[PDB]
DNA sequence: AAACTATGCATGCTCTACTGCTTCTGATCTAGTCGACT
DNA sequence: GACTAGATCAGAAGCAGTAGAGCATGCATAGTTT
């Protein structure tokens, strides 16, 4: 299916665009279902959940006198869910916003988060949209650029801060959008320098044999009829396993 | 780091630090305070397992472990909550400094060396193990011993033998309308003394406004999500240890309370049979799966062992170039392979090796990765990672491999047929236009997640009975008024050239 | 002494004399039953402040919010007291529907009367607007005081007889404003006894004021002929005499 | 032609298991002090 | 001898991250009725 929006670079300009899924992990969707081992049924089976107090009493609370909270440290402090719904951030749904453009080398692909990956094509049978995109797209590559967006799926969506690339193919054009880590997603691991290192300092034979086997094991194959690197290996073509 | 953090506060309670030299200016001890308390929320919220310890030095009332006179611990090394949070607000306004001098009392005399004593017993007296001894001293007086050298030569002994235990102490020196002067008697008490602090201060530390500074965001320590198997032969063999460098912020799980008393609830769970009632095991359970009117059934082992392919770890396949490698096959964060070194010995050395050679030829190892048992393998790409360090020597990239997913054929989905329309080049070059005007520098912690840092509010606020939660300005907005305004009549003339008259978009 | 008897209390209260733990205690001790955070059975929680959790259930229109003075209120008496608007920070739509047809929309009653502490609490209540214009609201007051018959006051004694002064040299002109001393301080008076002084000698002028300067007189007499209600020109005798006797004074033996 | 209903899907939330890493705790070996004995 | 100390090493609790299952709910689009 398509994920209709307005990609807005401003409060006037607006672009009418359909997001698809270009990538998304595979699972399979039926699930195990327990049953009895004898009557092989499955209404012989209940699965009930009860609370209790922290007491040997065992004391039995009903469901509906158990109240949301949280730990604030040393101390648990109650939110009920109205409460947290009512305080809860708040921002309009369906917002597809180009927050700025930045140089494609100050993204990396290793900042890359999320599960999925978004290709936005111009809205369908529309002729000045396709053209408005296509100028975008154009003048992105052109200038080597990605754009830095805001993403809302709908109202109870997250928000989420996204690069947006251009992918120029004969057959078509469109928009690459990948989300990008927030400042409270990264982790600040130290690690020793192995450069400098003296104590596992790899020798001039032990650096040859290692690009030796490089080479041997090389899997892609340069033809000289095209000039071009043919992959002997491709595993992005091989059908997952599991499924099989 | 191994171990836990610990910070005791020593705040001076003489008359000097209760009186403010300029109007609209807050006392040196409220200022103490605030910055006590924004020590507290950020312990509360990047890592609670911290202890932090408040000892007041120069008060009339006395409450230590060895009977001490002049010295108040007010709250012994424990991990931070809201109800030391509210006992030090209750001394932040002017009427807490009243119940603070009434209660407290303020204007006696008092020994370094003494609170010196006191504080090093209170670190002896922690259980746990405590990778970071430190120690804030608060106090506006550059000279407190001037009138007697005995005291000064005692406090320089204690400093010097907490330096040797391995306390390491800082002074968080406050203003005064004189001047603060560190080289006078305070030079010989810090652990490490910088140059440039060495002239006279007649302005706060610079200190005071990093700590006043909340951050709010859970700091992880280094930790090895696995340490798994490198097998480039089926006789050679290295291990590596796996790392997240981004991860996933999520809010903290909520927990169910009790209405009537507020107190935690145990959740449990049971099976049992309809008609026998009585207690099922999982081993007395069956798997079925109904497919139209057929019926599978399999054991749980059965089911568990159908996802079972190889051992887990990473199984060398080849070397590809990396032009092969497309930036738009994302599919799963990335990861972090550095050598470990502590399982099998002389695996840094090839791993260096491998490291240097793929940077030189510009080659990504390809692999076969089996995270734990029983998980179907999958095709990952091992990209070395060159150390990268800005000025001043900091490392931003560390050395090693990263780790990125290769999709499956599955995980593809084929895209609608659509009719490419090339734009002409007046339109680009107004859209080159428009985005030269909206350019930006890009860093990787240039935004802040609004739901996360709204929730921290909000808890806040809850746990400290605040009048209001002060609201988060997100900067994930586009300030549509800033970007309009720099445009001018760019967008106007675009509109014009791309979109018709007869359009209403 | 179960006055309270098998009562869900819901106490929420921050900066006060009286902290939470003795409430607690004394709600405890009272054959009541106390819990910390609110549910369907609890019939009103206090507050003494207006912190977050109090403004959530403000906003959440399902419980009754109430100050702490009415628990110690009925503590005092040792008896169950009846809600009244003065307790009560919120109210349910059912409470809100109950004190509707009991009371006003105000903090005051329709069948139990009103005392002097209780009317200023009413008054305290309700805020200042500025719907009303200086005109209209004296025409207003006028009128409340003539019908019920509260023109025996003594500082409302000059509610219905307007008194234009000669503080001006040119009549219909502010920038003439004169520096007498007599003249400034008895009109001070005048107006502060409910009389009204305006600065333009328009149709409504009904008394006329004038101290020793006698060259005005035969101008104010030539301007009386043209107006169809003819003012009174009277010394300032007469206003003297009236504050002195407490009462308004015949003007025939000033005029 | 327009209004109401139907399916369909996606994403965030909750729970329960599963595995692996880190820290705390309980069981097991010796120096010193007092005492017993020949 | 006995004991208490001291140290010291092996097992259990907590945490973090992942997968699999079931649902809230709202936003889109296809079909039926007036």
């Amino acid at each position: 299916i398509h994920w209709p929006c307005r990609l807005t670079i401003g409060s006037n300009l607006s672009i009418r665009i359909a997001a698809y899924k270009s990538i998304l992990q595979e699972r399979v969707k039926k699930t195990w279902t327990v049953v009895d081992a004898k009557t092989l049924k499955k209404e012989d089976i209940q699965k009930e959940t009860v609370y209790c107090l922290n007491d040997d009493d065992e004391t039995e609370v009903l469901k509906e006198d158990i109240i949301q909270g949280f730990r604030y440290g040393s101390d648990i402090v109650p939110f009920s869910k109205v409460d947290e719904e009512q305080m809860k951030y708040k921002s309009e749904g369906k917002c597809f916003s180009v927050l700025g453009f930045c140089k494609s080398s100050q993204v990396q692909r290793r900042f890359f988060m999320g599960n999925q990956v978004l290709k936005v094509f111009a809205a369908r049978d529309d002729e000045a949209a396709a053209v408005a995109l296509s100028s975008l797209i154009h003048a992105l590559d052109d200038l080597d650029m990605v754009a830095i967006v805001r993403y809302a799926y709908d109202k109870r969506a997250n928000p989420q801060v996204g690069v947006a690339f251009p992918h120029i193919k004969h057959n078509y054009e469109c928009l690459v959008y990948v989300q990008l880590p927030f400042m409270e997603d990264l982790r600040q691991y130290m690690f020793s320098s192995l450069k400098n290192s003296k104590k596992y300092a790899p020798t001039e034979a032990q650096l040859n044999a290692v690009d030796a086997l490089i080479d041997s094991m090389s899997l892609a194959k340069k033809d000289e009829k095209t000039d071009t690197l043919e992959d002997l290996f491709p595993t992005t073509k091989i059908p997952n396993p599991r499924f099989q | 780091y191994s171990g836990r953090d610990s910070l005791i506060f020593l705040v001076d309670a003489s008359k000097a630090m209760f009186e403010s030299q300029s109007e609209d200016e807050l006392t040196p001890f409220d200022m103490s305070i605030q910055c006590i308390q924004s020590v507290y929320i950020s312990k509360i919220i990047s890592s609670d397992r911290d202890l932090l310890a408040v000892v007041f030095y120069g008060t009339e009332k006395d409450k230590n472990s060895v009977n001490f006179k002049n010295i108040y611990v007010l709250q012994e090394l424990d991990n931070p909550g809201a109800k030391r949070i509210l006992e030090l607000d209750q001394f932040k306004g002017q009427q807490g400094q009243k119940r603070f001098q009434d209660m407290m009392g303020h204007g006696s005399d008092y020994s370094l060396s003494e609170v010196l004593w006191v504080c090093a017993n209170l670190f002896s007296d922690v259980q746990f193990k405590m990778s970071h001894k430190r120690i804030m001293l608060f106090t506006n007086e550059d000279n407190p011993h001037g009138n007697d050298s005995a005291k000064a030569s005692r406090a320089r002994t204690k400093a010097g033998d907490l330096r040797d235990t391995g306390i390491f102490l800082d002074l968080m020196h406050l203003k005064k309308p004189g001047g603060f002067d560190i080289s006078l008697f305070y030079r010989d008490i810090i652990s490490i003394a910088e140059d440039e602090d060495l002239r006279v201060h007649f302005e706060e530390s610079s200190k005071l406004e990093d700590l006043l500074r909340k951050v709010r965001a859970k700091e992880t320590r280094k930790r090895a999500l696995s340490r798994l198997k490198l097998k480039l032969n089926k006789d050679i063999v290295i291990s590596v240890g796996i790392y997240n460098l981004v991860q996933k912020a999520l809010k903290p799980p909520p927990i169910k309370l009790y209405r009537e008393t507020n107190e935690p609830v145990k959740t449990k769970t049971r099976t049992f049979n309809t008609s026998t009632g009585g207690l099922l095991l999982p081993s007395d359970t069956k798997r079925s799966q109904i497919y139209g009117s057929r019926q599978i059934i399999l054991e749980k082992e059965e089911t568990e062992e159908l996802k079972r392919f190889d051992d887990p770890g990473l199984m060398l396949m080849g070397f590809k170039p990396l032009v092969l490698l497309k930036k738009h096959h994302y599919l799963r964060p990335s990861l972090f392979v550095y050598p470990e070194e502590s399982l099998v010995i002389g695996s840094s050395t090839l791993f260096s090796a491998l490291l240097i050679k793929c940077l030189e030829k510009e080659v990504a190892a390809l692999c076969r990765y089996t995270p734990r048992r029983n998980i179907p393998p999958y095709f990952v790409a091992l990209v070395p990672q060159e150390e990268e360090l800005d000025d001043q020597k900091i490392q931003v990239t560390p050395p090693g491999f990263q780790l990125v997913f290769l999709p499956f054929a599955d995980d593809k989905r084929k895209m609608p047929f659509t009719e490419k329309i090339m734009a002409t080049p007046e339109q680009v070059g107004k859209m080159k236009a428009i985005v030269e005007k909206l350019r930006f520098t890009y860093r990787s912690d240039s935004f802040e997640n609004p739901v996360l840092q709204q929730h921290f509010r909000n808890l806040e606020a809850l746990a400290l009975d605040l009048m209001e939660p002060e609201q988060a300005v997100d900067l994930t907005l586009p300030k549509v008024e800033a970007m309009n305004k720099r445009l001018g009549s760019l967008v106007d003339e675009f509109k014009e050239l791309v979109y018709p008259p007869d359009y209403n978009p | 002494s179960n006055i309270f008897e098998d009562v869900e209390f819901c106490v929420m209260s921050g900066t006060d004399s009286q902290p939470k733990p003795d409430l607690e205690n004394r709600i405890a001790e009272f054959g009541g039953y106390i819990v910390q955070n609110p549910g369907p059975d609890t019939y009103c929680v206090i507050a003494g402040s207006e912190n977050i959790r109090v403004k959530n259930i403000i906003l959440s229109n399902k419980h009754d919010v109430v100050k702490p003075a009415w628990l110690l209120e009925c503590f005092k008496t040792k008896s169950f007291v009846p809600w009244q608007p003065r307790f009560m920070i919120h109210m349910c739509p059912s409470t809100k529907e109950h004190f509707a047809r009991e009371y006003d929309c105000y903090g005051d009653s329709y069948f139990i009367d009103t005392d002097l502490n209780q009317l200023k609490e009413v008054f305290s209540g309700i805020k200042n607007s500025n719907e009303q214009t200086p005109e209209e609201m004296a025409s207003l007051i006028a009128d409340l005081e003539y019908r019920y018959s509260w023109d025996c006051s003594p500082l409302s004694m000059f509610r219905r007889h307007t008194v234009y002064l000669d503080s001006y040299a040119v009549i219909n002109d502010l920038s003439t404003k004169n520096e007498g001393t007599r003249l400034a301080i008895k009109a001070l008076e005048l107006r502060f006894h409910g009389a009204k002084v305006v600065s333009c000698l328009a149709e409504g002028v009904s008394h006329v004021i004038i101290g020793e300067d006698h060259s005005r007189v035969a101008d104010f007499k030539a301007f009386r002929r043209t107006f169809k209600r003819k003012f009174k020109i009277l010394k300032e005798s007469w206003v003297t005499d009236s504050i002195d006797k407490c009462e308004l004074q015949e003007e025939n033996q000033y005029l």
